């Protein structure tokens, strides 16, 4: 039969006019006997609420105690399995309490008691129901009417009216089980009482629905105007004059206001729940009439509007500019003869940018920007998916609206929706062949006007939105959305980078940068950040002009017309109201203009319809009317409600500033036909919306309960059953969970929401089965279970993971604590016999085995999908772009996977990427899931899909009701599950898959404090330590811690990435080569930022990696994947928060699953056949490393970039012998002016830049640094302090000075030039196990233990006193000890010397800590540190357990004192600053006496040692620094002249011996001053003294000697 | 005669800095009329008829 | 005899032509900009 | 040197077409944008 | 070297350069013109 009622939840919005058009002369039958059953006194549709205030259930209608218990014990087992312990009271009492409320319990009970009903209803054949007894009311359904009737009084309703209600029931059930939830997991309290009040408010509020709906608009706004109130007391709200909710209702204001007293924020998440809160009906009478009178007014006019729009088109020319020059560096060209600037045709030819230039408008209009690229039709896939229906040509809107709404209202039948008038997804058009070619699509937008059938706009009202009159998003044809990509995308791609104002905002990093300073700008308060909010934004542009740039623009993309079509379509786009059941008159097949309803040709193109060329005129306009006042500007602006960062001007005081440039803007906008009253922009600095996303002073609220409560549109290409709708409350789960919502919120919402949807669709019969009920979550999407909050690890982790440790860990968690044997796990699970591997693997994905689960609803869409478009398009289109079946094709290649070994997952995917069957198969993975194309797919397949839900449903009644056991799954539980998941996939697939298997952090890390962890144990381990007591604000404010082409260019990553193995396989460079061919390419031989929810909780924790046993040291690197780990820290540390409990000690993972840690096998994979497709359509190291030391170079120069785009462990392995000579070679060959050398000078001294930290995390352990010549050169001449200052010293030294440049000057690679950047990181990623360099030499230090000659003794001589180094090296020789317990209160540089000395094993009192080794291990260059002091036994203990150093007090600890003097008549040190205490006994280790050593790199400063022979080079080298420094032009030399004064002196104890200046462009020094323009400014020593002195004096300059000579 | 060939390329210099001068001459007579096109498009019925299209 | 010096000129005589042919383009996209003012106001 | 000045002769020739044709262009435009007061 | 056509070709470089200035010359009458235009739309 026909299907009844297809939605189980509401997407449309609200009208309550058919209710009025049934009432009153009605002609369907359904209709006639919905009169009949309503009563004489029938209530208003909008005032459905008062009928819906009565409705009362007989409480406790549905025993659910069995739920209460279920979810108490599915919380516990997935606390425990994700082996976190204090989590499990809380999460159980607060759904207790949720469900023991007796008004929640009712209205819990009330959405049960509405699922039921519209499961009953829903995809049933039958087309009228009985009467249905919800609580008190009976409700009656005929056909589309509902009928509701409490005694006498009733409301009659649509069937999409009684949705509302059902949806406004449900959003408030997921709103209070929500709010329990989050009242009991976050810093306030609960909020369930609030919410209480306020329903009984909402019905009690006595004012008609336009009244108290405005108050519902305004709860927004007015909130918002509250929060501006009290928090910004310097400027006055203006909101708040303008609503009626402080007169309407006082006691609804006064709790509002005292919601703002206790928390804004809170006010601000209550005020933002949308349908919680009854369904408005969008305002028929009042609000679309305002709506559609805004969108045609003329407010300014003309003239001003075009000497304004060349003053804009002025601005953008300059921005332009400002960014062509500053990518590409040329200027655009300029104007000559009839009127311009000289200077400006200067500089084109110099091009040097001008700063006074755009402040001038007049000259940018004879500036004009030349053609720099070409317009690509064609777009990428992944950007037209989803968030926008479309009109097939101009025939939709007659089918959207009621026959019968506009029978009554106007007369007519309206003839009827005259047909399905094609598919309502973009996608489905797209792809039948009607619009495919996207440049015969877009050529009518290059012919300067739109077709008659492609201008049509149906504007669909907002739901789930606050404003009750709302924004009308807009709805256009499939050419104009085709052509609204296209242009966002070539702004995106091209324009918005080259322009200042959206280059921020269209790249992620930088957009994330501006979000940090807004961040900082508008709490600090200095330079505020404020906001443009514009209400008419869309209405508020012209047909005439929109103040538009599109005549520049079009001639930049070379096209012809294609934007100036964009300024005219705003005639072309014909207006029609999408209000369901909301009659539009048609005129001749075409709307007529009656105000209302409907709008022909109105002043604008859109809501919501071209935001981003629009976006460029908006801010265009306000960046003229900032640079008028001269005010320095950002803008972060998108579409509605763009905000504006404003800093200080040279002209006015910030709060003067802040008033003028508010009424300046004011006049200006208003000025450029965009009236702003003055509500809409405020001078404060409190909030803004950006991205769909709300943020009150830069930090984005919670939106748990805006979002939870946001129904899902679900059933995506599936039938409503269980199953999809548990997937999509994961995802919407998965969807809180990254968007700032905690996913322990979201996880016991998901439960409880879970055993709701189960009590709809399941018997009692399984619910009085608790055990069983726990069990049947914890299985896992991947072997035979539902999806759950619980097992997908998606919604905690990244996109990428491998479930099935964790939901066998989960199924050992069910049987070790349950009273459920293994063979009811068996039962449940239905493992099977699973045979073959024929059909596509699982790799890099959920993991799937080639068992399929008998609960996932196998909807096909690679056959019904693949016939329908077979047998429907004749034209092939799509089809003779794949002259055969892709999964065909697809499947022989996986067929041939199926031969090799190594079965590398990654490139398997970017191989088949190159291929065109990807491309289809990524277009047809595209049809699985979106949200346009399940309204064209869920009409299709009609009735058949109503009895797969039957099916399913009593297919799963029977599955959970099975007795005994299933199939065995014995052997695989106990233990580990290392051998067991290769055994299941080899069971399955019948082979062995590797490169698949990631080892999850359940099993191989459990959380612990370090008094809870064990050493000898738990080796390996990743601890987090806290610099703050975190809480529940801890989740809120940040701390200091931190966060096509282009697959050609990842298969040849891939191909050099290969090179680092050293397997020569031909297989491999055969399919690569057929695949490169497959490409077309030229050249067949070619030479932490975590989820986001937990990124502000890890802005307070520390990251290392420190498992360096047996994985680490090893070449082939074990299988650990570490941002997954951090993220499992950081949700651990959430969920302990959230308890209640406080982090104030540091949390390890502790390594339980030994066998998991997998080495990786470096095999090369082999491809037995050819592919059948075949398309349709010198050393690496030299060159490497050249081109890195250029890198660098040109990195430091762009600081005065980001360096870490690299894997950190193959330059480790790198040899550095021959960076180091090119990184010299660019600095001597670039051989820029003084000024632009200053900022060089200065940067490098101070430890910053991201290329400064990239190189201070390459220079942790280098064996790459002894290898060096000149650094086994530089080392013994200049004098080395830390990582940081030999490395400075290192890179500026070609400035400073040539003379070590040209010892080494003759050496240089033919090669080297023939070399891209695109290729460089490859081949420094190409030679990383061609040599590991695994010798890493530890250059001993002073060993003593026993009598020898003095080798010089020296520990730290520049930072520390050199005698406290020495005894932490003197106390554990004495002790004959391997271990020794390190506390971090010693300097990091100190306990260096310590790890210098081999044969040790050292476990420190960390605390564990991350950063304490990191520093000790940073400031090591040698390796001594990485290999002796092995760290996964010290990072596990707190406390005592040996010999320790570090605390202050302690039982048996060693304790250092400062010695303030002491004799000690001992050859190896002259005095002991540090007198040591053993075990808290002094005991004299003078008895330690230096021996012969090996060759040293750290920690005894060869230019201070006997070695002189390079110092008399670093006299003329220090010397060079002192004439170089002078010439250098715009610095301030005080901290490298004092740098060259340590030097100096250093020297001038060897020569047996202060006005700076420049005399006649030769730098002459002495004490006394030649002129008035010159400015005025050990034991190792003894040692550094030589014999035979005089030799210095040889081959030295006479400058250096008037240098030397005092006065 | 390299001076005959060079006069006269100094003339085609000159030339060609006529003709950057052209080039900006045209682009601004383009602006003052583009937003005249633009300002008077009020939209009662949309009679807007392009003629001639342009190459890529 | 200088080939060269002849080749460079004839190459940029072309890119000269090549200008005015954009210049040419240009103006007769003017015009259709132009032609539409006439009924407009 | 007969064909490279041949062919710059030619090329020199279809430059001064051109500029001719758009000198054409340039007075018919005039033509035109006089009608902009008889509009407005 | 054929020195004969380098005179020809530079006396055609001038009469090239006459009709760049009479076209500069056309369109600064017509600049005024647009430009006297816009003060009265
Ligand atoms: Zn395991």
């Amino acid at each position: 039969a026909g299907i009844n009622r297809t939605d189980q939840s509401l997407k449309n919005p609200l009208l309550g006019t058919e209710v009025s058009f049934c009432l009153k002369s009605s002609s369907l039958p359904h209709h006639v006997r919905a009169l009949g059953q309503i009563k004489a006194r029938n209530l208003a549709s909008c005032d459905y609420y008062l009928l819906f205030r009565q409705v009362v259930l007989p409480p406790e209608v549905y025993p659910i105690g069995v739920l209460i218990r279920a979810a108490e014990a599915i919380l516990t087992v997935i606390v425990s399995a994700w082996k976190l312990e204090h989590m499990t009271k809380t999460l159980y009492s607060s759904v207790r309490y949720a469900l023991t409320n007796p008004r929640v319990r009712a209205q819990l009970e009330l959405h049960i008691a509405y699922q039921r009903i519209v499961g009953q209803v829903s995809y049933s054949r039958e087309a009228d129901i009985g009467p249905k007894r919800l609580g008190n009311m009976s409700l009656q359904f005929v056909q589309s009417l509902v009928i509701a009737t409490i005694d006498t009084t009733s409301c009659l309703m649509t069937y999409n009216h009684f949705l509302a209600a059902a949806d406004t029931a449900k959003s408030r059930c997921h709103l209070l089980i929500a709010s329990v939830v989050q009242g009991a997991l976050w810093e306030q309290g609960s909020f369930l009482d609030h919410i209480i009040n306020l329903i009984d408010t909402i019905d009690s509020i006595n004012l008609p629905h336009d009244d108290y709906f405005t108050i519902i608009k305004s709860i927004s706004p007015y909130s918002q105007g509250l929060v501006m109130g009290r928090h910004n007391v310097s400027v006055s709200s203006d909101f708040a004059s303008v609503f009626t909710i402080p007169e309407s209702c006082p006691q609804l204001d006064s709790l509002l206001k005292k919601l703002l007293q206790l928390d804004p924020v809170l006010l601000l998440m209550v005020s933002s729940v949308q349908k919680s809160w009854y369904f408005p009906e969008i305002r028929m009478v009042d609000g679309s009439r305002e709506q559609l009178h805004k969108m045609r007014v003329e407010l300014e006019t003309p003239q001003a509007l075009l000497s304004y729009g060349h003053t804009l088109l002025s601005i953008f020319r300059a921005e332009f500019i400002k960014g062509y020059v500053s990518k590409n560096a040329k200027w655009p060209p300029v104007h000559l003869l009839p009127g311009c600037d000289k200077s400006i045709k200067n500089a084109r030819e110099l091009g040097r940018w001008s700063p006074a230039f755009d402040r001038r408008w007049q000259l940018f209009a004879k500036v004009v920007i030349l053609r720099i690229a070409d317009l690509d039709m064609d777009p990428d896939f992944n950007d037209i998916v989803s968030d926008k229906a479309i009109i097939s040509s101009r025939r939709d809107w007659v089918f959207e609206y009621n026959a019968a709404a506009f029978w009554k209202k106007y007369g007519e039948r309206l003839e009827r929706p005259p047909a399905r008038s094609g598919p309502s997804r973009l996608v489905n058009a797209l792809i039948d062949g009607r619009l495919d070619n996207i440049p015969a699509l877009l050529e009518p937008f290059y012919r300067g006007a739109v077709e008659f059938e492609d201008r049509l706009t149906v504007l669909v009202p907002k739901e789930k939105e606050l404003k009750v009159k709302g924004r009308f998003f807009s709805k256009q044809t499939l050419a104009i959305r085709i052509y609204q990509v296209v242009a966002e995308a070539a702004l995106k791609n091209e324009v918005m980078p080259y322009l200042k104002t959206h280059s921020m905002t269209m790249s992620s990093t930088a957009l994330t940068h501006l979000l940090n300073r807004l961040s900082h700008t508008i709490t600090k308060g200095d330079s505020f950040v404020i906001n443009l909010d514009y209400s008419s934004w869309c209405n508020g542009f012209r047909p005439e002009l929109q103040a538009p740039i599109c005549r520049q623009l079009d001639q930049m993309f070379n096209c012809g017309y294609f934007f100036r079509t964009g300024c005219t379509l705003p005639c072309f786009t014909t207006f029609i109201i999408q209000d369901r059941f909301n009659p539009p008159y048609s005129f001749r097949g075409e709307p007529v203009e009656d105000g209302v309803t409907c709008a022909v040709g109105t002043k604008t193109m859109g809501e919501g319809m071209r935001q981003k060329l629009w976006t460029i005129l908006t801010s265009c306009w306000e960046i003229i009317a900032l640079r008028e006042i001269n005010v320095t500007f950002n803008i972060l602006g998108q579409g509605d409600n763009q905000t504006i960062i404003i800093h200080k001007s040279a002209s006015q005081n910030n709060q003067l500033l802040a008033e003028r440039a508010l009424g300046a803007l004011y006049k200006h906008a208003r000025l450029a036909g965009h009236n702003l009253k003055v509500e809409e922009c405020w001078v404060s600095d409190c909030l803004y919306e950006y991205g769909k996303k709300l943020f009150f002073r830069g930090v984005p609220v919670p939106g748990c309960l805006k979002q939870l409560s946001r129904v899902t549109d679900s059933t995506g290409e599936l039938f409503p059953n269980l199953y999809s709708k548990l997937a999509c409350l994961t995802s919407s789960c998965l969807s809180a969970a990254m968007a700032d919502t905690s996913p322990w919120v979201a996880l016991a919402t998901g439960v409880c929401l879970y055993l709701i949807e189960l009590y709809v669709e399941l018997p009692p019969a399984i619910m009085q089965d608790e055990s069983l009920l726990t069990t049947l979550c914890l299985v896992g999407p991947s072997i035979g279970g539902l999806p759950t909050p619980a097992t997908l690890p998606s919604v905690f982790f990244r996109g990428m993971s491998d479930p099935l440790p964790f939901q066998l860990a989960l199924l050992q968690t069910l049987i070790k604590t349950t009273g459920v044997t293994c063979s009811l796990v068996n039962r449940v699970v239905k493992l099977r016999i699973a045979p073959y591997p024929d059909w596509l693997s699982l790799v890099t994905d959920p993991t799937s085995l080639n068992i399929a689960q008998v609960y996932r609803p196998e909807r096909q869409i690679r056959r019904w999908i693949e016939e329908a478009i077979a047998t429907s398009s004749h034209s092939s289109r799509i089809a003779t772009f794949f002259q055969q079946p892709l999964t065909e094709m697809a499947q022989l290649l996986a067929r041939d996977l199926s031969t090799m070994m190594p079965l590398r997952p990654r490139d398997m995917s970017a191989l088949f990427a190159l291929s065109n069957v990807a491309y289809g198969l990524s277009i047809i993975d595209l049809f699985q899931k979106s949200s346009t194309v399940v309204s064209a797919s869920q009409a299709v397949h009609i009735e058949d899909v109503a009895l797969e839900s039957v099916r399913y449903k009593e297919s799963i009644i029977q599955g959970l009701l099975d007795t005994t056991e299933g199939y065995n799954m014995q052997p695989y539980l106990e233990g580990c599950t290392y051998l067991a998941a290769k055994q299941l996939r080899r069971l399955t697939w019948g082979r062995d898959l590797v490169g698949v298997t990631m080892p999850f952090v359940a099993e191989q890390f459990h959380p612990h404090s370090s008094v809870g962890a064990k050493a000898e144990l738990y080796l390996d381990a990743i601890i987090y330590c806290p610099q703050e007591t975190l809480r529940s604000h801890h989740l809120t404010t940040r701390g200091d811690q931190p966060l096509a082409a282009n697959l050609v260019k990842d298969t040849l990553v891939l191909h050099q990435w290969y090179k680092v193995r050293k397997v020569t396989d031909p297989h491999l460079n055969t399919l690569m080569a057929r695949f490169l061919l497959e490409k077309g390419y030229t050249s067949d031989a070619r030479p932490q930022g975590l989820t986001g929810y937990v990124n502000i909780l890890s802005t307070w924790l520390r990251f290392s990696s420190d498992y360096l046993h047996s994985f680490s040291k090893s070449s082939d690197d074990y299988t650990i994947h570490f941002q997954h780990v951090f993220t499992y820290g950081c949700l651990y540390a959430d969920s302990v928060i959230r308890s209640g409990g406080v982090i104030s000690t540091p949390y390890l993972l502790s390594a339980s699953c030994k066998t998991c840690f997998e080495k990786i096998d470096s095999e090369e994979f082999v491809l037995a056949c050819e592919p059948q497709y075949r398309g349709a359509e010198f050393d690496p190291c030299v060159s490497a490393s050249y081109c890195l030391g250029i890198l660098i170079g040109k990195s430091f120069l762009v600081d005065i970039a980001n360096l870490e785009r690299f894997s950190i462990s193959d330059m480790q392995k790198l040899p550095w012998s021959i960076v180091i000579r090119s990184l010299w070679r660019f600095l001597i060959g670039a051989r820029l002016l003084q000024f632009e050398k200053a900022g060089l000078i200065r940067m490098l001294y101070a430890a910053t830049g991201p290329t400064f930290s990239f190189l201070m995390k390459v220079f942790q352990d280098s064996a790459l640094l002894m290898d060096c010549a000149p650094l086994d050169r530089l080392s013994p001449r200049i004098n080395f302090h830390s990582r940081g200052d030999l490395v400075a010293k290192l890179v500026l030294l070609p400035f400073i000075n040539p003379g070590i440049v040209e010892i080494e000057v003759s050496g240089i690679n033919s090669k080297y030039h023939a070399v891209s950047e695109a290729n460089m990181d490859l081949y420094i990623a190409a030679a990383k196990s061609v040599g590991v360099k695994p010798t890493q030499f530890v250059e001993e230090t002073n060993d003593f233990t026993a009598r020898g000659h003095h080798h010089g003794c020296y520990s730290l001589s520049w930072s520390k006193s050199r005698n406290q180094s020495q005894v932490l090296k003197m106390v554990v020789r004495k002790l004959k000890l391997c271990v020794l317990y390190i506390y971090p209160t010693v300097d990091p540089a100190v306990a260096l010397d310590l790890c210098h000395l081999p044969a040790l094993t050292i476990i420190l009192v960390l605390g564990g800590d991350p950063a304490y080794y990191e520093r000790l291990l940073e400031m090591d260059l040698c390796g001594a540190v990485s290999s002796r002091v092995d760290i996964p036994h010290s990072l596990a203990a707190r406390t005592h357990k040996g010999f320790t150093i570090g605390p202050d007090t302690g039982p048996g600890v060693i304790r250092l004192d400062k010695l303030e003097s002491v004799c000690y008549a001992h050859p190896c040190l002259e005095e002991l600053e540090f007198n040591a205490y053993l075990d808290s006994e002094l005991v004299d280790i003078s008895d330690m006496c230096c021996l012969p050593l090996a060759t040293p790199c750290k920690a005894l400063f060869r230019p201070i040692y006997r070695s002189l022979q390079s110092f008399r080079l670093a006299l003329m080298d220090n010397y060079s620094f002192v004439m170089d420094l002078i010439l250098i032009r715009g610095l301030d030399i005080r901290p490298h002249l004092e740098e060259f004064d340590e030097l100096l002196v250093v020297g001038q104890h060897i020569l047996g011996q202060y006005y700076v200046g420049v005399v006649g462009k030769r730098p002459v020094l002495a004490r006394h001053p030649w002129s008035a323009d010159l400015k005025r400014i050990p034991s190792a020593a003894r040692l550094r003294d030589e014999d035979c002195q005089g030799s210095l004096l040889v081959g030295l300059p006479a400058g250096l000697t008037q240098l030397l000579i005092i006065d | 005669h390299s001076d005959s060939i060079r006069i006269l390329g100094e003339n085609i210099k000159i030339l060609d800095r006529s003709m950057k001068t052209m080039m900006e001459t045209m682009k601004l007579m383009m602006e003052k009329v583009d937003l005249l096109y633009a300002s008077t498009a009020v939209g009662t019925s949309a009679p807007m008829l392009p003629s001639h299209p342009a190459p890529p």
